[PDB]
């Protein structure tokens, strides 16, 4: 196989932890998933690629830790709670601080507009406006609305990322 | 210098008509995501969650101020309707024949967020009442001569606690550990707002000057302002940054953030801001909630990496 590092960041309560579970085998999956504490290294295989996945906390306190993994990251999955319009700018700021950081290389970023299933959810196009994804012009990036409960769209995304990773 | 804030979200056509004391945020529904609580001039109690209005409610009287100890507790006339979670629960009333002028909270033990807390009431009669951690019973009654106009509670009820009291007679009284201090300050003009900062209290007198005062009486600094003070509020950032700032909104439309003496941020809201709240709202800890004279709801949030040094 081929081993790659995927950093999964994004604000707290976005469904970072849940989205990764839908990449785990149906029996391996967890019932209730709990607010990630500190961070977690997991593994996922997909085809000829084996993803070494770092699930960080997005809590205020822990946001300081993502920079610890920027240097190594080969791809980043950024997660946004599509119904949480309020903290959108905050997600933008953190996203920017990441891209700016001199350790985060020009690796593929896949943005999950997660929680597509909610009534108040923001549409992928209105989100990429807020985070200003349109301005990112040096990296492969792609936004993909998802439902992490069901795994709806998760495949669509990971597949995209793996295409950039080959 | 410039504005330190992040522009969260704005609703120009909210229907909100409250000044600082009737606005509050807490964890009503315990599910972590805090809600905005407003005792509007509509004699209505509007409730905001996230970025849209959740419920409106009808209110018996037009309300003085609302706090939380969680149970929202509106004060008006002589009643204090303690709703809780969020359905009616009590109608505690002042014993002698009294009207309420201002109300705030004291931490009972922990001096930590979401701790045991006890309601604190000023009455036009001239008493300050501290109540049971339940709210059921009056715990302390300290009588002081002047009419209370606004108050700031700094400390913890068991360890040590001080309350600074803005009298309508343009004077500052102090109460340390239940005992009423003899140090009384002659303010320059009538008090407009009163904030607890780090090592001292800040008054905004009507003549557009914020004064910083030590309980001993010392005048730490003075902020002389280009316009008129409409609202003042404590901005308490915890963490590595650990600063207890002061927010002033002026009728010229600017809102300024002072780190002790030093001006750290200024921005200008389209309309003069009549109510300021800074706290956790939603899932972000450092959020500036602003209610304009035009009834708009403006929400901003302090970046993780902003310095106030
Ligand atoms: N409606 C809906 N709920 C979701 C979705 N994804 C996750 N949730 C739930 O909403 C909450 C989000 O929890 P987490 O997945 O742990 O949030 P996180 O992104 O991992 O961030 P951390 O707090 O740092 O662990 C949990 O209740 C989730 O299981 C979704 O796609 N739709
Ligand atoms: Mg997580
Ligand atoms: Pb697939
Ligand atoms: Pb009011
Ligand atoms: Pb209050
Ligand atoms: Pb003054």
């Amino acid at each position: 196989s081929k081993k790659v590092n995927v950093l999964v960041v994004g604000l707290d309560n976005s469904g970072k932890t849940t989205i990764i579970e839908r990449l785990k085998p149906r029996p391996r999956q967890a019932a209730e998933v709990a607010p990630t504490v500190g961070f977690t290294v997991d593994e996922v295989e997909k085809g000829p690629l084996t993803f070494t996945v770092f699930d960080m906390s997005g809590a205020g306190r822990y946001r300081t830790l993502w920079e610890q993994y920027y240097r190594e990251a080969d791809a980043v999955v950024f997660v946004v709670d599509s119904a949480d319009k309020l903290r959108m700018v905050v997600a933008r700021d953190e996203m920017e601080h990441m891209l700016k950081h001199s350790n985060m290389r020009k690796v593929p970023i896949l943005y999950f507009a997660n929680k597509k299933d909610l009534p108040v959810a923001m549409p992928p196009v209105e989100i990429a406006q807020a985070l200003g994804l349109d301005d990112i012009k040096d990296r492969p990036w792609q936004i993909v609305p998802s439902n992490g409960l069901t795994g709806e769209g998760v495949d669509k995304g990971i597949d995209w990322l793996a295409e950039r990773l080959s | 210098v410039r504005s330190v804030w992040l522009d969260a979200f704005n609703d120009p056509v909210a229907g909100i008509s409250a000044y600082t004391p009737c606005v509050h945020t807490c964890n009503l529904f315990g599910d972590g995501e805090n809600r905005l609580v407003i005792a509007d001039e509509d004699r209505k109690l509007k409730i905001w969650k996230g970025t849209q209005k959740a419920s409106e409610h009808p209110l018996l009287d037009t309300p003085v101020a609302i706090c939380s100890y969680p149970a929202l507790a509106v004060a008006a006339g002589s009643h204090i309707y303690i709703y809780r979670n969020l359905r009616p629960y009590y109608k505690f009333v002042l014993p002698p024949e009294t009207v309420i002028t201002c109300m705030d909270v004291v931490k009972q033990a922990i001096d930590e967020p979401d701790a045991v807390s006890c309601l604190v009431v000023g009455t036009e009669s001239g008493r300050i009442l501290i109540l049971n951690p339940a709210g059921t019973a009056i715990v302390k009654n300290i009588w002081v001569g002047i009419t209370p106009a606004m108050i700031a509670v700094q400390g913890e009820l068991d360890v040590g606690y001080r309350i600074t009291v803005a009298g309508r007679d343009g004077k500052l009284y102090h109460i340390r550990n239940g005992e009423l201090s003899q140090t009384i300050i002659q303010l320059e003009a009538q008090p407009v707002g009163l904030v607890r900062l780090a090592k001292h209290v800040a008054v905004g007198c009507m003549n557009d000057v914020v004064h910083a005062y030590t309980p001993t009486g010392h005048k730490s600094w003075s902020l002389y302002l280009p316009c008129h003070i409409l609202a003042m509020q404590r901005m308490e950032v915890t963490g590595q940054r650990n600063t207890k700032a002061l927010i002033v909104a002026l009728s010229n439309g600017e809102v300024r953030v002072y780190n002790e003496k030093l001006l750290v941020s200024v921005h200008v809201s389209p309309n003069p801001v009549t109510a300021l709240w800074f706290g956790r709202y939603g899932r972000e800890d450092n959020t500036l909630l602003a209610i304009t004279k035009s009834g708009a709801l403006d929400i901003k949030m302090l970046p993780r990496t902003a310095n106030l040094e």
